[PDB]
């Protein structure tokens, strides 16, 4: 198999634009024995975001531009995206539950982000009863991490953010008050900015 | 709406 | 089949940027019977040019990054990629000859400048004596063009600098001087400036 | 280097 070569593909994927070589690339390397280089840690958590957006942007549009005969027709092409959607959370999801998660310092909360995240994500999508248990399933995921961080400053705009709540955020954002770091404050203030 | 991250 | 509809999707597809559900919605469609709206007509073109351009840009970087055993890795990336882009071409490559092309005013200079594009960008990815004929098949293509016009604008451009010539550029900028046009010239000038 | 057009 060879990790030190499906990395550097994982990279050179990046290198040029192509993101789902690059989850992939990836996957293989999880897949392979966990505890990842904080660098290949990243790649992993970038490759993976672009792939599942770019899939989660489409959504949001086509969502939209729904709300007759040609709406039958935008349905069937959510339906479809919702899917590759669905298949890549649930493809990563997986990764973190069943080698990332276990296999860890601070990733430990990183991954707990990102696994409640995934869901959250899959979260906006579901309709049946399923979304109930996949809300609650990524709250005490997210909610396990907030607690374990006391990146967690991502992570706490993210937790946030996933309510709509408010009330946490000027919490865990006021605290901090005490160049990265800084970035994503901005944002959570600029989030209350909003709310 | 809002979020979320970067990288 | 029922053209319009798979018009309204090729349209919903770029309104969520998937280009090759476009590109593709759009196959279907100028493989139906052809003369295409002035949209349709555009539709396709951009779609098309999205898609191919997505594959030119990383044909771009990696070509480079390989210039050891690491670029076998490389090569073997690249010749994957120089592949789809070959499908697409050659996918749309035909549909002008065999479809849109024979089946026109405009038009004709329009895609006789993109037929020649098209090769140009298989010109780029070719190695083995196929070049040549790659080549030359573009000029006849462009030169075609060139000929006919005497739009027609952004022709001149790309036959200009398909050469790469200046002469060619120069000449068809230089006649123009006497919104949309404009921006194309500029390049043109912006060519030379380069040159 | 150069091109080319746009849409």
């Amino acid at each position: 198999m060879d990790k030190n070569e499906l990395v550097q593909k994982a990279k050179l994927a990046e290198q040029a634009e192509r993101y789902d070589d690059m989850a992939a690339c990836m996957k293989s390397v999880t897949e392979q024995g966990a505890e990842l280089s904080n660098e290949e840690r990243n790649l992993l958590s970038v490759a993976y975001k672009n792939v599942v957006g770019a899939r989660r942007s489409s959504w949001r549009v086509v969502s939209s531009i729904e709300q007759e005969k040609k709406q039958q027709m935008a349905r069937e092409y959510r339906e479809k995206i919702e899917t590759e959607l669905r298949d890549i959370c649930n493809d990563v999801l997986s990764l973190l539950e069943k080698f990332l998660i276990p296999n860890a310092a601070e990733s430990k909360v990183f991954y707990l982000k990102m696994k409640g995240d995934y869901y959250r994500y899959l979260a906006e999508v579901a309709a049946g009863d399923d979304k109930k248990g996949i809300v609650d399933q990524s709250q005490q995921a997210y909610q396990e991490a907030f607690e374990i961080s006391k990146i967690r400053l991502g992570l706490a705009l993210n937790f946030s953010v996933f309510y709509y709540a408010c009330s946490l955020a000027k919490t865990a954002f006021d605290e901090a008050i005490a160049d990265d770091s800084t970035l994503i404050m901005q944002l959570l203030r600029d989030n209350l900015t909003l709310w | 709406r809002s979020t979320s991250t970067p990288n």
